[PDB]
């Protein structure tokens, strides 16, 4: 139970055709986090299950991440149906969890799935007797006294799975990055496509946004230490920024000669979320709709979300987080920018490049 | 102008598993079912390789070689084109 | 004669009329599937005769004045799902032109263990899988050495 | 540039009667006495051109194998113009590993030869560039394969193998599968570059006879 | 680490062929390395490996 | 027709050689100017007017009138013999027995290493299989297993049409070429007995 | 042989064979004659003096450009030396122009001085039908 | 003025090519080769002789039995084996039947690059004709297996010269057809005459063989000056042209198909009867009967299907008159049951290497045409 | 004065001339500065500072000229410069004199039953 979930099956060096002892369920595998965490997994060696809801279509990308036979898919999950639960984490020693919503739906508010989906999942994994670490995903803003809706039964789920399942890890991360992540995508689908894009009072709340590999590399190091059970961690890179120096680097990333920003008080903001926030209901969910559109968005502004004093994050677990303002972290970015990326004139450097090189390039 | 694309048993008239005639196909010679023996026609085992004396005081007359050589278009002989490679009888 | 149209309609289509048949599902696949419209409407209605029937409900027919490899056809009896996995083999050989022989001129020796033809299973989460597979009932671990249980 | 379609009529022969006699008896007498130094050793053998005769086999020295192959394009009795390729074969027992074999064709009289060379790994062999326009392309997969340097080479690079392939493939210390293998990593993004893992190993099957003579 | 080494004849069979008795007609001598990690594929059960050198001594250095 | 013109030679140095030198008069496959009225006529309704885009559109049309060499699959399909390699089958007898006795002489020839084998005594004495896998996307279909058995327990059956939507399908083991075989035997009776004539 | 051009075209004239195959465009425009190919084997003749007058390949040159020039002697016709020698004139002639040009380059390399007792061992070959099939 | 030259890449989608230009014209041209390099010469001292044959029908996999022949003739010539007479037919009809399958898809797909469509479609179903003949004797539609060392696999079944005669008694009408599209057509004499030409001295010198070396006035086929097999009693013709043009390359290669209908032909009416595989038991293995009722045919069959014969000690070169040219395998052997080293000598490869010279001076529609009649599979240039 | 011609040190130099180059066309700019990549490779050549031989020094500078134009081809990304030159070199340097007391070889137990193979 303690280390013997990381030595006690593993079989070859660790590459594609190891055996690592694993067998994990990842819930919202097919996500922007679950999709690098299956990655992580079953590169080692692991057997990773996978149920999801979408189409088989939007889950292919999974299917190439482990040898014959370690990735499992089980499509039509119905979270509401214990059936299902109890079907893909029947073999699994390890769940992890990485369900969740940002937007409210008629068919689905958040309760549904912070609050009884986390609820009953650590129920049926207490149940089983061989599950021996569960990972539960929440926020790094989560707090039962938040005006946000999606913070708050975040807290509360996170209660109910401590309660349940005792050992259970809540892992907490700020503002992840990536190619498809939902952090910079909408803030530069903000700052280029719209007339003008709003800023919650002077901008000044700090984030700490981290790295999604970080995030991967630390489910893995949670699996390795078994100190790790039952606490609660805080993921955040190297840098606190505000959301105004988060502006500023994007938009001189992008390279954009025209700041369309606008700072506006909060109550303006909530005035213009509004009209699309009573109306989020008696609909199936719209594409191209932002999750910055609401007025949750708009009270989490208005705090910080950063680590705590004291509190567990990465130097615990032996990793230094990756900087997230500039390197690869920022490549994806500097592809939108005006024009293309490209590189150059690329004529002081060939001065002394060898013959064929520079008639290969045409300079 | 012949077309393409016959008719109606025209073209495979029989399918290769319903061939009308029986076949009897031949596999060993009548002259090897009952002279069995191997090493009179052992031809892979009796090549042989042999160092030559070294060569190096040889006599090579050029003389002889361009003296059996043709000198008018008539007298020219040609080397016929083998019309089958050796079958050894079978 | 359009009498011998509809009646070899009738008999390709498996209905009991014309009304039937118009009013029917399998009308309305014909109308978005060619393929399977071709093959009743057209090539089954033709010249050419039926030669038998499998277990499975498929029709076989044949027509020897019609050019060579295009003298054999089939009518499946599965309109929606129609599928060659579920030619039995003694029918398969006729139809891919391996030999001459069907069950209406050959009586084909029957063994005791001969498993049925039946349609394909890939896709679903009932095909067949390796012993070590999670989708099996108990998964094996290969190893060949017994470990000591103190 | 020979062979030009010169009767009009069906030939049913193959070259005349006394040059072929010269070309399958006499070749290696003739080009051992004209050229001395530049044969070392000759083997004449089952004939290249046909299964019914035989063709001399000529072993020469790296100093003195670009003289030869000239003196054989161009002599008037040995007219070989096509160089059909250009390898090598490993023999590790041996104090130099390596022999580099040259096919030749006479479209002139019907005639083959072949012209070896030993070398070890880090002796170059001269290239043939200048004497047949294919010897480039052959001396460019004989260094990616075996690692056999050729001098005065316009550019010597690889031809066949991946682009950072370090190595040389066809040595016989060099294994089948390799030491690298390539997969798509979701992280990265990227095709990568591993150390090998096989999901089942290669099975070696020695099936050689203890009674069997032959093995040399 | 490698080992340098002629065979012995294999007990089943009496002939001399592959041995040292015949070492000037044919190459008697081997190269073998130490055997690394192997295990059991979960899918199917066969032996997996990582070793680069685990035949290339066997089959190919004489 | 192969003739040659001057003009009609699609690169520039024999262009610039045609108009500047009448060697392409001595060449035999060129063709000759015209030396009267009749002649120019019939040059220029060569070039002009023509005739020979004509002729190969009197083909087409020609073939658009014509018969189809399309085969309605899968309500119709094509023609193969007995010999056919398709996918592969292990065997019994009559009775109910395997045919397969684990001699490793179709694991042994198989060039691409696509069989693994193991064997023990069976409780009755019996030399028999415990495992006995085929990977068919190792395979290569050359059919010298087939070849190799010495009591017709392998063979590759008539069936061409096993596609499937996971590779994990694509792994046979032991009881699965066992149901082939079950599926297959009264087909593969009858290739046999044409094929043992040859055999 | 086989002409793929549809036209018909004679080839008994010698002139049209050699335009057809690309002899005049390809190899030599000028027509090749006895009198050029005889020019040329005694530009042979003069530069294989060179050479030692002990040396094999100096024989064998010499041997063969007598014989050629014999060949050229006891027949007038050029299609008499086509027959004979096997070739059309324009590549004889283009033979002893390489031939010429070969010697300065064995010249200089000097195959010929090896030490006296130079040896060259040889291998040859017997087939099994000697010994197993009838003398 | 001092124009640099502008550079191009020219498809990874396995032909990579790195072209420079000086406007419309070319002035170099460098093939990058090796994406379908699979180790083939590495993994063939691997197998035994018998295991190793199969890689041959996967170098040249438009003509797969004449790479075949290449290899097991280098085989027979180390074993001094001796090859019936009903197999050495057999080995030159179907020599020849893979050869017009070649030549059908060499000229369709090069008319197809130019911008013809039809006659690629009105010739593959005479290619699917001849597939059915490859399966009807092998069970393979293109990967045969079928020449095996001292003869063939198995023999021809009752009913195929019938209708390899009905094929070859419509297939000049096929040829006919074809040729009305293309031969007389003005778009496709301005696209090929004249276009990259090759004379014989550039030939010899840069190791021509095949179709490109007869349409440069070359007189040179393998099947006339060193025969094999029964090729020295067939009666054809050698097409000669003397432009060197891709015009002149593909009426030679129409020409070939022509002279490869009558050595058909020929082999369809003089097919003797007899022994299709060498009687010498101990390399060709036994028939299936004669294993199951005798001893020393059970052992015969169980050796040779396990460790196999062992070629005695010694080296060879092999050739065949492949459809592509000159097809060559150089053997060398040490004495065991596998091959110590197998080079494969590949026509393609020779032929690819003169697109720095051929394209020199031609435009970029040009380039494809140029590729296009040298007719290049890379299974055989990258093995 | 310096052995076989200098040789190192002139192939040293054309690389150290061609390294801004490789900087700017792969976007190594944030990742790795020409300092660092100058010292990485000259430890490149230290490797091979005790070969006693010329013909192997022609052949390592022959080796590693291919090395460098398939660099500078982009026939080797961003990706196989970090997985191959770099950290290896970050790693030989970052693990000397760790936060633990253990000997390699208690590492080396800890791992697994055998050495490890390759990178
Ligand atoms: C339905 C679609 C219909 C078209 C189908 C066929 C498409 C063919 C496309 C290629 C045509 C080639 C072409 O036009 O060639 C030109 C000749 O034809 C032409 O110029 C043809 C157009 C003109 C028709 C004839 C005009 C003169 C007739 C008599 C006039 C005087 C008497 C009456 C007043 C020039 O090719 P070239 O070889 O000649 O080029 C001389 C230098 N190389
Ligand atoms: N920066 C960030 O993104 C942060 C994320 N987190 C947490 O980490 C987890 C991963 O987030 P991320 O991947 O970015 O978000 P995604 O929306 O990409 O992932 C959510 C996943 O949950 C699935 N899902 C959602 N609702 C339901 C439902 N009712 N039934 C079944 N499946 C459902 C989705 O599947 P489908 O594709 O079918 O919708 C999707 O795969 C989230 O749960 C989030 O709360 C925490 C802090 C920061
Ligand atoms: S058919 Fe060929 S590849 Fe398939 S199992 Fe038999 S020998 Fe192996
Ligand atoms: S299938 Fe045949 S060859 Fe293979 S192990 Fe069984 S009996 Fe032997």
């Amino acid at each position: 139970y303690s280390s013997t979930l990381m030595t006690a099956d593993k079989l070859g060096p660790g590459g594609r055709s190891s055996v690592s002892g694993i067998t994990a369920t990842v819930f919202g595998a097919n996500g922007f986090l679950g999709s690098y965490i299956v990655n992580e997994l079953a590169k080692r060696g692991s057997q990773v299950v996978c149920p999801f809801r979408s189409t088989e279509n939007e889950a292919m990308h999974l299917k190439q991440m482990g040898d014959l036979g370690q990735i499992v898919l089980l499509p039509e999950l119905d979270i509401r149906n214990d059936d299902d639960i109890k079907r893909a984490i029947s073999r699994s020693n390890v769940i992890i969890n990485c369900v969740g919503m940002r937007l409210q739906t008629k068919n689905w508010s958040f309760e549904d799935v912070h609050v009884d989906f986390p609820k009953r999942l650590a129920k049926l994994a207490a149940e089983t007797g061989q599950v021996q670490r569960l990972i539960h995903f929440s926020d790094m803003g989560a707090d039962e006294n938040h005006k946000s809706l999606r913070m708050r039964t975040k807290a509360v789920g996170d209660k109910e799975v401590l309660d349940a399942f005792p050992d259970a890890t809540i892992v907490r991360p700020g503002d992840i990055v990536g190619i498809e992540d939902h952090f910079y995508n909408y803030l530069i689908y903000q700052l280029t496509l719209t007339v003008f894009a709003p800023v919650v009072e002077s901008g000044s709340n700090k984030i700490q946004p981290t790295y999604v590999l970080d995030v991967a590399d630390a489910v893995a190091a949670l699996l390795r230490k078994p100190d790790t059970a039952g606490k609660t961690l805080y993921l955040g890179g190297p840098e606190v920024l505000t959301m105004r120096e988060v502006y500023d680097l994007l938009l001189k990333t992008l390279r954009i000669y025209r700041d369309d920003t606008v700072h506006l008080p909060a109550w303006a903001v909530k005035a213009m979320y509004k009209p699309f926030d009573s109306v989020r209901r008696m609909l199936p969910g719209l594409p191209m709709t932002s999750p910055l559109a609401t007025e949750d968005y708009v009270e989490e502004m208005l705090r910080d979300k950063v680590v705590p004093a004291g509190a567990l994050g990465y130097a615990d677990l032996g990793i230094v987080p990756q900087k997230v303002t500039d390197g690869l972290a920022i490549e994806p970015v500097r592809h939108a920018r005006v024009g293309g990326y490209r590189w150059g004139d690329m004529s002081a450097v060939a001065k002394d490049i060898p013959e064929s090189v520079r008639k290969y390039y045409n300079i | 102008f012949e077309h393409y694309l016959p008719m109606g048993l025209e073209y495979r008239k029989f399918s290769p598993g319903t061939q009308p005639v029986k076949a009897v196909v031949p596999h060993d010679s009548p002259k090897l079912v009952y002279d069995i023996k191997y090493f009179v026609r052992d031809y892979r085992r009796n090549n042989k390789y042999t160092a030559r004396t070294v060569d190096a005081k040889t006599t090579f007359d050029f003389d002889k070689l361009y003296a059996g050589m043709p000198t008018k278009p008539e007298q020219v002989k040609n080397v016929t084109r083998p019309l089958i490679m050796p079958t050894r009888g079978y | 004669s359009l009498s011998g149209y509809f009646s070899r309609l009738l008999e390709a289509s498996g209905k009991k009329s014309v009304g039937s048949f118009f009013a029917s599902w399998e009308f309305g696949k014909m109308l978005v599937d060619g393929n399977l419209a071709h093959n009743v409407l057209v090539r089954a209605t033709g010249a050419g005769r039926l030669v038998g029937t499998d277990y499975n409900g498929n029709r076989y027919y044949e027509n020897e004045e019609a050019a060579y490899g295009r003298r054999r056809w089939i009518v499946y009896k599965d309109k929606f799902d129609y599928n060659p996995t579920t030619i039995p083999p003694e029918w398969h050989g006729w139809l891919n032109y391996i030999n001459d022989y069907n069950p209406t001129n050959t009586q084909f020796k029957q063994p005791t263990y001969q498993i049925e033809a039946s349609m394909t299973k890939t896709g679903t989460q009932t095909c067949y899988n390796p012993k070590g597979s999670w989708f099996s009932a108990k998964p094996r671990n290969w190893r060949k050495y017994e470990s000591w249980t103190p | 540039g020979y062979a030009y379609a010169r009767k009009t009529t069906d030939k049913d022969y193959i070259a005349s009667e006394h040059m072929q006699a010269f070309g399958n008896t006499q070749l290696t007498d003739y080009i051992i006495k004209t050229v001395p130094k530049f044969v070392k050793m000759a083997v004449t053998g089952p004939a290249q051109s046909s299964v019914l005769y035989q063709e001399p086999t000529i072993y020469t020295t790296p100093e003195s194998l670009v003289p030869l192959m000239v003196f054989l394009r161009d002599h008037t009795n040995t007219q070989f113009k096509c160089l059909l390729d250009v390898t090598a074969v490993d023999f590790p027992e041996r104090a130099a590993r390596f022999e580099v074999v040259y096919h030749l064709l006479s479209p002139r009289w019907n005639n083959r030869i072949r012209v070896k060379v030993c070398v070890d790994e880090v002796t170059a062999v001269p290239t043939l560039c200048k004497v047949f326009n294919t010897a480039n392309w052959f001396e460019r997969e004989t260094w990616d394969m075996f690692g056999v340097f050729f001098s005065g080479h316009p550019d010597l690079r690889r031809i066949l193998t991946d682009y950072g392939f370090t190595g040389h493939p066809l040595r016989k210390d060099f294994p089948m599968t390799g030491y690298q293998e390539v997969r798509y990593d979701y992280g990265k993004k990227r095709v990568v570059s591993e150390p090998l893992e096989l999901t089942q190993e290669f099975r070696y099957f020695d099936f050689n006879s203890p009674w069997e003579t032959l093995n040399r | 680490k490698a080992r340098i080494y002629a065979p012995a004849r294999t007990a089943s069979q009496s002939g001399l062929a592959r041995t040292v008795d015949f070492a000037t007609t044919t190459p008697a001598w081997k190269i073998e390395f130490e055997p690394t990690a192997k295990w059991q594929n979960p899918l199917m059960g066969w032996t997996s490996s990582a070793d680069p050198l685990e035949n290339v001594g066997r089959s190919a250095l004489v | 027709g192969t003739e040659r013109r001057p003009g009609e030679s699609g690169a520039w140095k024999q262009i610039e050689r045609q108009r500047y030198a009448s060697d392409w008069e001595n060449d035999p496959t060129f063709k000759r100017t015209p030396k009267n009225l009749a002649e120019v006529l019939d040059d220029s309704a060569s070039m002009l007017l023509l005739t020979d885009v004509w002729r190969g559109m009197a083909y087409t049309l020609g073939a658009f009138f014509d018969k189809k060499v399309t085969i309605m699959y899968p309500f119709e399909k094509g023609q193969l013999s007995p010999r056919f390699r398709g996918e592969h089958a292990l065997r019994r007898y009559p009775t109910g027995e395997e045919r397969c006795i684990a001699c490793k002489l179709c694991e042994a020839i198989c060039p691409a290493q696509a069989i693994t084998i193991e064997a023990e005594e069976r409780e009755d004495g019996s030399r028999r299989t415990t495992r006995y896998d085929i990977d068919m996307t190792k395979c290569i279909y050359c059919g010298f297993c087939q070849e190799a058995c010495p009591v017709d327990a392998i063979v590759e059956g008539p069936n061409f049409e096993f596609s499937t939507e996971t590779r994990e399908e694509l792994l046979y083991d032991k009881q699965k070429l066992l149901e082939n075989g079950d599926k297959w035997e009264t087909e593969i009776a009858t290739n046999l007995r044409t094929e043992s004539l040859y055999r | 042989f086989k002409a793929v051009a549809d036209v018909e075209i004679d080839f008994n004239n010698r002139e049209v064979l050699k335009k057809y195959v690309g002899i005049r465009d390809h190899l030599s425009k000028e027509p090749g004659t006895r009198g050029k190919l005889i020019e040329a084997l005694t530009e042979v003749l003069s530069s294989i003096k060179a050479a030692p007058e002990g040396s094999d390949y100096r024989k064998a040159v010499e041997a063969s450009c007598i014989y050629r020039l014999k060949v050229c002697k006891e027949n007038e016709s050029d299609a008499a030396i086509e027959e004979v020698l096997d070739a059309h004139l324009e590549e004889l002639i283009k033979e002893a122009k390489e031939e010429a040009r070969l010697v300065p380059l064995i010249a200089g390399n000097a195959p010929w001085d090896v030490p006296a007792d130079y040896a060259v061992p040889v291998v040859d070959y017997t087939d099994a039908a000697t010994i197993l099939d009838a003398p | 003025a001092k124009v640099n030259n502008f550079t191009l890449n020219f498809g990874p989608q396995v032909l990579r090519l790195v072209l420079e230009m000086q406007g419309e014209i070319i002035m170099r041209a460098d093939p990058h080769i090796g994406l379908l390099h699979r180790g083939t010469e590495k993994l063939l001292e691997y197998k035994t002789y018998l295991q190793g044959l199969p890689y041959f029908d996967r170098l040249d996999y438009v003509s797969m039995m004449c790479m075949e022949h290449s290899y097991v003739l280098a085989i027979e010539q180390l074993l001094n084996v001796s090859v019936p007479l009903r197999g050495q037919y057999i080995r030159v009809l179907f020599s020849e039947i893979t050869r017009v399958l070649n030549h059908l898809l060499a000229i369709t797909c090069h008319s197809m690059d130019v911008g013809a469509l039809t006659p690629f479609l009105w010739a593959f179903e005479e290619r699917e004709k001849l597939f059915e003949f490859y399966e009807r004797v092998s069970g393979a539609r293109m990967h045969a297996a079928y020449f095996r060392v001292g003869g063939v696999s198995q023999d021809l079944p009752i009913g195929l010269l019938r209708d390899v005669y009905d094929w070859a008694r419509q297939f000049a009408s096929r040829l006919d057809e074809m040729e009305e599209l293309l031969t007389g057509n003005r778009i496709w004499k301005e696209r090929t005459v004249d276009v990259g030409t090759i004379t014989a001295q550039m030939a010899w010198d840069w190791g021509c063989s095949g179709p490109i070396l007869r349409a440069s006035g070359i007189d040179w086929d393998l099947r006339k000056t060193q025969p094999y097999d029964a090729y020295g009693k067939m009666q054809f013709n050698v097409p000669i042209a003397g432009h060197g043009d891709c015009y002149d390359r593909y009426l030679v290669r129409l020409q070939e198909m022509r002279e490869s209908l009558r050595i058909i032909y020929q082999c369809l009416n003089e097919m003797p009867d007899g022994l299709y595989k060498s009687p010498d038991g101990k390399v060709c293995p036994p028939s299936r009967s004669t294993m199951k009722q005798s001893m020393e045919a059970l052992i015969h069959h169980f050796k040779l299907y396990t460790e196999g014969f062992h070629v005695p000690a010694g080296e060879t070169y092999r050739a065949v008159e492949a459809p592509k040219g000159e097809f060559g395998v150089y053997l060398v052997s040490r004495g065991g049951n596998r091959p110590y080293r197998c080079k494969i000598r590949s026509p393609g490869y020779a032929h690819l290497q003169m697109t720095d010279v051929i394209s020199r001076g031609a435009m970029l529609a040009d380039v494809v045409t140029i590729i296009g009649t040298l007719d290049v599979v890379f299974g055989e240039i990258d093995r | 004065k310096r052995l076989f011609g200098g040789a190192a040190r002139h192939f040293y130099f054309e690389i150290c001339r061609c390294l801004p180059f490789i900087q700017r066309l792969h976007k190594m700019e944030e990742m790795v500065s020409l300092k660092e990549l100058r010292a990485i490779v000259k430890e490149k050549f230290k490797e091979y500072k005790d070969v006693k031989d010329g013909r192997v020094v022609d052949l390592l500078i022959f080796k590693g000229r291919e090395e460098i134009e398939t660099y500078l081809l982009m026939h080797k990304q961003r990706h196989h410069v970090v997985t191959e030159v770099v950290e290896p070199y970050y790693a030989k340097q970052r693990a000397v004199k760790k936060v633990t007391t253990n000997s390699p070889f208690l590492d080396s137990f800890l791992s697994s039953g055998y050495a490890a193979i390759g990178v």
